[PDB]
């Protein structure tokens, strides 16, 4: 039976444990001996599974966590609401969209840093920002900042509702574990109230509210004389006159007469001219279409009336000869570990987050948003991290469970232990495939750089010499492009101008044209499967290899996080999924920015740029490319070097805050690699001559001072390698895209 | 500008010295490994304990110093 | 005022966080009321 | 254990009649979450707040000090606040404020009565019979007070009229 | 509250027969056995009560409000809204804002009846479904206390019927209730 | 843009034949039934319950809806 049972008072709000640092830990709470305390407190701060051993309890933590996550994400957007309607230059980004660079944020006049208040547009000097919030605010229907403010007050009205409900369900009312292992009825109702709601009601909002307001504006009526949206709402005759579907009412629905809709559900394709975004009325027949989809997806699992799904019984029902017991025993590791489900949801997010920057990117969503050059490479760069990052977390969170959760007895013949009894061939062939994927992609980029430099250009790999077609992205193009009449009949233009089509300019601007692939695209691409397949071969070697090995036979007693087994058996560093998982965060880091050199380098030489009188575009670099993207010494030449200007050029403009920035991420990058290229010992014994140095002056600290754990040096470096790395391309993009649009 | 890149040479050739100096006088022992003459010039390390003992070595100590030599002289 | 609050309010980090943003306003102001002072007035 | 004011909704638990104006009305249940005492100070404290800025409303419309320029109450915070006599009304609001923060941790700590500040100036809630009766009034006038300078200010805004004005 | 009208013995489906929910009973009054569709056994009767005496307060209300509306006008209003009748006054009475305070207040009865049907679940009231307390004069009082249940049960059955067809009369022929 | 043919004895007897046809299968392929009394009915539909039927009827909305639109795409029904 799904039913809500709760636990009432179970944890007494008071400030006792407010001063008792390290509370939730058995070995913490006695008390800092060392300095090691202090740096255990916050690596074990949230591992509530390494506090107690009771599901319930971790579970209403979890719960409870992410209220307090819910809440400040609340607070983060209604500080940018209040930010749009108090320090911006929306109002005149309305009125001259095309002219105006949006900016939401203004600094103090201090010690000179008003010179990065610039010359933005609309009277307003500010901050320019690349977040796309002006398009999304636009696309919403919003013409005012009163409008803003009510969108500020809604969001910390919502904060507030989220830090409440946290407490709430951590102090008063705290469901228990039969609440939370309730997979059918969590997932019924996420798919359809959750999803399908939400896309309904976005719907309407789109239909009532977005529609007629972004109608008026691309008809070039002024914010001011556009009506009000419970105007729209009201006078069915005034909505009758943009959309005259609406002076028929709901009858067409319920008969299912549902052409009559046509005017403003439409499945048009391609970008509204004027705006250079997707239809509107084209976003409003998808999300009523996807609130469809979940509402019914969300009726497949039973919870209390018979009909439905378990999804044990499918589980258990698919297996076949390959496979054993097949998938025999998942729906118990997965409503008994939270991390399991961690890493699935991790890697979905993930792979989400980089699917979505491809798509809005070629498929512009907002009005304005693709000819604003700086919001579309940012948001294309910023969604690739946190997809990349997500991944990474997905194989640190299955190394944990295949520690922590894992439990043969449970786990015998099915898909989980078969895994683990042929990791071997899986990791050799991985690594056969990742080194001859190496060679194929980067020693032809060598060989060309070589070819070049002896004067061979006949010998290269270029579309001038010896030519490595995608055959297969072309013909894949050519189907998209013809698609529009023939496999979509009903469709008037192509999903996306990259496949190929017209181009989409906006403002004398590029908006999309088609992106065409050659040997350098080609080569870039096999590259990009060479950094994954790397990547993977390092998160799924440690995930597989976390419990055993023939090196360490016993690994799990050792456990997630272990620094080595000693100098013995030759060495046995960085043995650990941990370590596995820090060393494909350096690859991942490698991989993403390979991947967004590759989107700015071909976006701005062979998409972006400015359309003259004769139809013909230049772009911002002009066909570089092609002939320079196939060799190391064109990337570091035409894009670095050349490109770098921008940044390096800054100082005394409103970027010079980026020409900072990047010195300071180059500053912190060098900085990891002290963190990286050393050991404790050294440091330790540093450490012992300056405490030398104190006692000399018959003082030193209660709280012995200690180097760094050999993980948490490893960790700091990372994390300092990670932010100089990606501070650095931050402030190069933006500096860049910034000055040339 | 002379002046400022004289000091950044005096920062390089006193945290070089350092880290010689440091490795050649605690090559012999430290209260970590107080017994580091016994196990040599260039062991790999003494293991996990004691908090951890990576690069404990004089040998190390050349090893990091190379790279600040070379930071210097850059 | 809980004692119990008092000492959170104590703990090294609430304390680090409070010196060191009322240092900064301290620098902030004078540099607001005194600024580009490269040189002690003589 | 049903509410005396509403019949069907049952009786909140903290709230067992002792309070003055307790008529067990609490169909939202802020009092099972939140500390009746604390939310009986908030309560007198908007009363009070409340009935003083209805008086100053009628006061403000029959009489205007002969140093201040003469206008609605409504506009007089408009006009106050260029002023700065507005900026001096909220600092020392703000002042007796900062010690209404040690009152309300007290308070908290037990150690006094929720809108209890002993301040009886001209000694009249001496003997306890008055002193109930007085505090079930300041309660009911409190509330009524609240609801009446809302109607006030919203009855300016719709008709730009003030409210002795309107009532003819 | 005669058992043989309302109660245990009587079915208004003979080849079905008296479902078996906890409505069924005999204790629950307007019982006359009526429940093909089995909702009784998968609602809460306390909900359904409730939603019903609500259905027949607000329909029999709306019928004596139409007959009313035809028979005799208030003065002041067949002059400011127009002289629509039915749905027409609705939209008239809209535009006059008439309607629009109706809900505010409507509203704010309505969130107290929220907090009764909740208290139910919650903190586990015994407030009887539909019963608010309203008896002034005093008539549930004395002994005609369960013949005025039936009766109120029975005369808004016969109204929400009573007012589909006095709106649906409306909206073909234009006329109201009295024609 | 397709046809959707406006309200008429086709599509309503193409609607109540989509209901009918999912309810007689609910009875053939839903494998577990709630826990509750069953609808008046005796043979076959002898423990059809309220949600059941419910989920029969859905199904056949959803079934007579797409029938509908697609057989007013091909013509058929238009
Ligand atoms: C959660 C996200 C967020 C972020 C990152 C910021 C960031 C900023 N806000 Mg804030 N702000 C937020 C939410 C946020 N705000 C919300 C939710 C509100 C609504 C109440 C405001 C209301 C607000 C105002 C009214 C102002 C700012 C200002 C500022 C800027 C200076 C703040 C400062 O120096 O304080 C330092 C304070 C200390 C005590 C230290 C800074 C860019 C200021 C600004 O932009 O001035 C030009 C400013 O005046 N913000
Ligand atoms: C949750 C979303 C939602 C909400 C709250 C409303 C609300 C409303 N719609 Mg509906 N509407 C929606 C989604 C929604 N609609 C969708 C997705 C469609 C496309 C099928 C429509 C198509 C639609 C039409 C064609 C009409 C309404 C109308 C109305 C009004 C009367 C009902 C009301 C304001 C009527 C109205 O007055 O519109 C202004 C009207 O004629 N709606
Ligand atoms: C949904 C997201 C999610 C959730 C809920 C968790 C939850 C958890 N993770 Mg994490 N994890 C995530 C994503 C997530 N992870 C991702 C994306 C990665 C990949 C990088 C990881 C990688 C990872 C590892 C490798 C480990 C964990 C561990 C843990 C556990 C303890 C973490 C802790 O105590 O943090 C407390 C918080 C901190 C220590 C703060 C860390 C922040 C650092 C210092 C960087 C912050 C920089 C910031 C952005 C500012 C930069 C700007 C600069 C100018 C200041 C906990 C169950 C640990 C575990 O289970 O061990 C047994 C563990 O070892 N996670
Ligand atoms: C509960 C349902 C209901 C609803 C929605 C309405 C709605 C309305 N009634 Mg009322 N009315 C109701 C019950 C209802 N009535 C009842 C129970 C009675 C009998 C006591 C009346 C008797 C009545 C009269 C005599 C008049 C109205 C009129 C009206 C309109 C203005 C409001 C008013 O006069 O008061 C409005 C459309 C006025 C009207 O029809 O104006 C043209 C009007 O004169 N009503
Ligand atoms: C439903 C809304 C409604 C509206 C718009 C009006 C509007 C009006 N009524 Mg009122 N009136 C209402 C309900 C309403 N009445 C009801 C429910 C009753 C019955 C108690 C009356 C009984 C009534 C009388 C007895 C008189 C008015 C009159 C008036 C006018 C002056 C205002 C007033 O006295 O009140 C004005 C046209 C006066 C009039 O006839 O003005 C034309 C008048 O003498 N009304
Ligand atoms: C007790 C309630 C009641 C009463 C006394 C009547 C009486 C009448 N209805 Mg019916 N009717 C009712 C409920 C009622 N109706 C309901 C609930 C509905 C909604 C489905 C209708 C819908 C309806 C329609 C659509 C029509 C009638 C019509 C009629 C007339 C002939 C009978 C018929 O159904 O045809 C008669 C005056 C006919 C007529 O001429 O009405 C003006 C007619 O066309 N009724
Ligand atoms: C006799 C009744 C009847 C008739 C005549 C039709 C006729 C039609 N239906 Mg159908 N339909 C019916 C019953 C009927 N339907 C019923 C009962 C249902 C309810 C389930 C539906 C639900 C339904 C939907 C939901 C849709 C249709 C559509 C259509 C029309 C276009 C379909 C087409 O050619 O797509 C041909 C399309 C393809 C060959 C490409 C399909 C690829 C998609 C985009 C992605 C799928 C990939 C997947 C994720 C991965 C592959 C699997 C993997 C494991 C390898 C077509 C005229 C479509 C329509 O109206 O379009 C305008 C439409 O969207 N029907
Ligand atoms: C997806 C591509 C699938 C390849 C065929 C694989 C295939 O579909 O097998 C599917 C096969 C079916 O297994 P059963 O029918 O036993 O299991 C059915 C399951 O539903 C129950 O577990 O399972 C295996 O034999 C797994 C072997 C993986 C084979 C390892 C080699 C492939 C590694 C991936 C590299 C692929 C590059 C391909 C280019
Ligand atoms: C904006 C602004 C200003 C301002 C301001 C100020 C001071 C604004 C103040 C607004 C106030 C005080 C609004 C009060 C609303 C009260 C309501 C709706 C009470 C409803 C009670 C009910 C329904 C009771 C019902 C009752 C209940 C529950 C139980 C008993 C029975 C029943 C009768 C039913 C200025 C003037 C400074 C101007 C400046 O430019 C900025
Ligand atoms: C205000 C307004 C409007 C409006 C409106 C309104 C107020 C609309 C109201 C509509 C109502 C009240 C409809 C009621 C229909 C009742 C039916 C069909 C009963 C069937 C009973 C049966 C089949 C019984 C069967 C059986 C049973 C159970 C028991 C006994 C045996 C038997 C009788 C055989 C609009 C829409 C015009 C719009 C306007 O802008 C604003
Ligand atoms: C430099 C270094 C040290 C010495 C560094 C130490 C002990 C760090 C202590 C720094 C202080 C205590 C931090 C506070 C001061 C910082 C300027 C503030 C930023 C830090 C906070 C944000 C946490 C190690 O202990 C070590 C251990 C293992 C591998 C590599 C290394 C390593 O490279
Ligand atoms: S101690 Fe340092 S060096 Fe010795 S094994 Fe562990 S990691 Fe490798």
């Amino acid at each position: 039976k799904v039913s809500i049972t709760v636990d009432k008072d179970p944890v007494a709000t008071s400030f006792e444990k407010w001063a008792q640092p390290g509370h939730f830990s058995r070995t913490l709470a006695k008390g800092p001996k060392t300095t090691t305390w202090i740096w255990n407190l916050h690596a074990d701060a949230h591992d509530f599974d390494s506090h107690t051993s009771s599901l319930e309890d971790i579970s209403r933590k979890i719960f409870s966590a992410h209220f307090g996550q819910l809440s400040i994400i609340f607070l983060w957007l209604s500080g940018m609401y209040f930010h749009g309607a108090r320090f911006s230059n929306y109002s005149a980004w309305l009125s001259n969209p095309t002219a105006v660079k949006p900016s939401a944020q203004v600094v103090w006049p201090i010690v000179g840093q008003e010179v990065l208040n610039g010359d933005v547009g609309g009277g307003f000097q500010g901050v320019q920002i690349t977040s796309g919030f002006f398009q999304i605010w636009r696309a919403s229907g919003i013409t005012s900042e009163v409008e803003l403010y009510w969108c500020a007050l809604a969001g910390l009205l919502m904060s507030g509702l989220m830090i409440f409900a946290g407490w709430f369900h951590y102090h008063k009312a705290a469901p228990k574990l039969e609440w939370f292992q309730n997979a059918e009825s969590m997932l019924n109702h996420h798919l359809s109230g959750l999803l399908g709601l939400g896309c309904l009601s976005w719907a309407g909002h789109q239909i009532h509210v977005s529609l007629p307001i972004n109608k008026l504006l691309d008809a070039g009526v002024a914010p001011q004389e556009i009506p009000l949206p419970h105007e729209f709402l009201v006078n069915r005759d005034l909505m009758a006159q943009l959309y005259p579907s609406f002076s028929k009412g709901l009858v067409p629905f319920f008969t299912l007469n549902w052409s009559e809709y046509s005017d403003f559900l439409t499945f048009k394709g391609g970008l509204n001219p004027v705006t250079g975004g997707l239809w509107l009325s084209d976003t409003a027949h998808h999300h009523l279409a996807l609130a469809v989809l979940f509402i019914v997806a969300g009726h497949m699992y039973r919870t209390n009336w018979g009909i439905g799904h378990s999804m044990k019984e499918i589980l258990e029902a698919h297996k076949g000869p390959f496979t054993g017991e097949g998938h025999k025993g998942l729906y118990e590791v997965l409503i008994t570990s939270w991390h399991a489900q961690l890493s699935i949801n991790l890697a979905m997010l993930g792979s989400l987050s980089i699917i979505i920057a491809h798509h809005m990117y070629a498929m512009p969503p907002y009005p304005y948003i693709a000819t604003d050059y700086p919001t579309q490479l940012s948001l294309f760069t910023h969604h690739m991290w946190i997809g990349g990052f997500c991944v990474c977390g997905a194989a640190a969170h299955a190394g944990i469970f295949m520690v922590r959760d894992y439990n043969p007895a449970q786990n015998y013949n099915n898909l989980l232990d078969r895994v683990i009894r042929h990791r071997d061939a899986i990791i050799s062939h991985l690594n056969w495939i990742c080194i001859f994927l190496g060679f194929h992609s980067f020693g032809l980029y060598i060989h060309n750089d070589t070819m070049r430099a002896l004067g061979r250009t006949q010998d290269m790999f270029s579309d001038t010499a010896i030519q490595l077609k995608p055959v297969f992205a072309q013909w894949v193009q050519n189907i998209h492009t013809v698609a529009p009449g023939n496999t979509t009949p009903n469709a008037l233009a192509t999903a996306s101008y990259a496949f190929g089509g017209n181009v989409v300019s906006v403002g004398n601007k590029v908006a999309m044209m088609p992106i065409s692939l050659g040997t350098a695209d080609f080569m870039v691409h096999h590259i990009h499967a060479f950094t994954i397949h790397v990547t993977v071969l390092i998160l799924l070697k440690g995930v597989l290899f976390s419990r055993n090995s023939r090196l360490i036979p016993d690994k799990a007693n050792l456990g997630f996080r272990f620094p080595c087994d000693g100098p013995g058996r030759g060495g046995t560093c960085q043995s650990s999924a941990w370590d596995s998982v820090f060393l494909g965060l350096f690859w991942m880091y490698n991989c993403i920015s390979v991947v967004i050199f590759h989107f700015s380098w071909k976006m701005q030489s062979d998409v972006w740029g400015t359309v003259q009188a004769d139809n013909t575009v230049t772009h911002i670099t002009g066909g570089n490319f092609a002939q320079s993207a196939i060799t190391i010494n064109g990337w570091l030449r035409d894009f670095l070097w050349a490109q770098a200007s921008q940044v390096i050029q800054s100082y005394g403009s409103s970027l010079s805050a980026y020409g900072l920035i990047f010195l300071g991420a180059h500053f912190i990058w060098a900085f990891s690699l002290m963190f990286l290229f050393s050991g404790r010992g050294y440091w330790q014994e540093l450490i012992e001559s300056v405490v030398w140095a104190h006692n000399k002056l018959n003082f030193a600290p209660a709280i012995q001072p200690r180097a760094l754990s050999i993980t948490q040096g490893r960790a700091v470096g990372l994390a300092h390698y990670l932010l100089g790395g990606i501070g650095t391309t931050w402030a190069f993009f933006l500096a860049r895209i910034i000055s040339v649009g | 500008g002379d002046f400022l890149v004289h000091h950044a040479i005096a920062l390089g050739l006193h945290t070089t010295a350092l880290i010689l100096v440091k490795g050649a006088l605690d090559a012999r022992g430290s209260k970590l490994m107080p017994d580091k003459k016994d196990f040599g010039y260039s062991f790999p390390c003494d293991g996990p304990g004691r908090g951890g003992t990576c690069d404990i070595s004089a040998w190390d100590a050349f090893y990091l110093s190379m790279f600040w030599m070379l930071n210097t002289i850059g | 005022m809980d004692s119990n609050f008092l000492k959170y309010l104590s703990t090294a980090p609430v304390l680090l966080t409070v010196w060191l943003s009322f240092t900064a306003g301290l620098v902030i102001e004078a540099n607001r009321f005194f600024p580009d002072m490269l040189y002690f007035p003589m | 254990d049903f509410s005396a004011a509403v019949p069907f909704l049952k009786r909140p638990s903290n709230l067992d009649g002792t309070l003055a104006g307790d008529v067990g009305f609490d169909p939202l249940g802020f009092s099972d979450v939140f500390d009746l005492r604390v939310l009986r100070e908030a309560e007198l404290k908007h009363g009070r707040f409340a009935m003083l800025a209805v008086l100053g409303f009628l006061v403000q419309e029959v009489y205007t000090f002969p140093f201040f320029p003469k206008m609605a109450p409504v506009d007089a915070h408009d006009y106050f606040v260029t002023q700065g006599g507005g900026s001096q009304i909220i600092f020392w609001i703000s002042f007796v404020e900062i010690f209404g923060v040690v009152a309300l941790f007290e308070l908290i700590q037990g150690k006094r009565d929720a809108g209890d500040f002993a301040f009886d100036p001209l000694g009249l809630g001496k003997d306890e019979a008055t002193l109930a009766r007085y505090k079930v009034a300041e309660i009911k006038h409190a509330r009524l007070a609240m609801i009446a300078i809302g109607g006030f200010i919203h009855q300016f805004w719709v008709t730009k009229q003030t409210v002795l004005e309107q009532l003819g | 509250g005669a058992g043989k009208l309302q109660g245990e013995g009587v079915t208004a489906i003979p080849f079905a027969g008296r479902p078996k929910t906890p409505a069924f009973d005999g204790t629950w009054a307007g019982d006359t056995g009526f429940d093909p569709l089995t909702i009784s056994a998968w609602l809460d009767i306390r909900f359904l009560r409730e939603a019903e005496l609500k259905h027949c307060r607000v329909a029999m209300l709306a019928a004596a409000g139409a007959i009313a509306q035809d028979a005799f006008t208030f003065p002041g209003t067949v002059e400011t809204f127009g002289t629509g009748k039915m749905t027409a006054l609705h939209d008239a009475a809209v535009k006059t804002g008439t309607m629009g305070q109706m809900l505010v207040w409507i509203g704010f009865a309505e969130i107290f009846s929220t907090a009764a049907i909740l208290q139910w679940y919650t903190d586990g009231s015994t407030r009887k479904p539909g019963d608010f307390g309203f008896d002034p004069l005093g008539f549930s009082k004395g002994k005609d206390a369960a013949r005025l249940e039936l009766c109120e049960l029975k005369n808004g059955r016969l109204a929400m019927i009573a007012i589909g067809g006095m709106i649906h009369h409306y909206l073909i022929t234009g006329k109201g209730p009295l024609e | 843009v397709p046809q959707t043919a406006a309200w008429s004895a086709k599509t309503c007897s193409v609607m109540v034949i989509s209901n009918l046809l999912c309810i007689v299968a609910g009875r053939y392929v839903i494998q577990v039934k709630g826990s509750g009394p069953s609808l008046p009915l005796t043979g076959s539909f002898s423990n059809f319950g309220l949600p059941e039927l419910l989920a029969t009827t859905s199904l056949g909305h959803i079934v007579g809806s797409g029938a509908i639109l697609g057989l007013s795409y091909v013509g058929l029904l238009s």
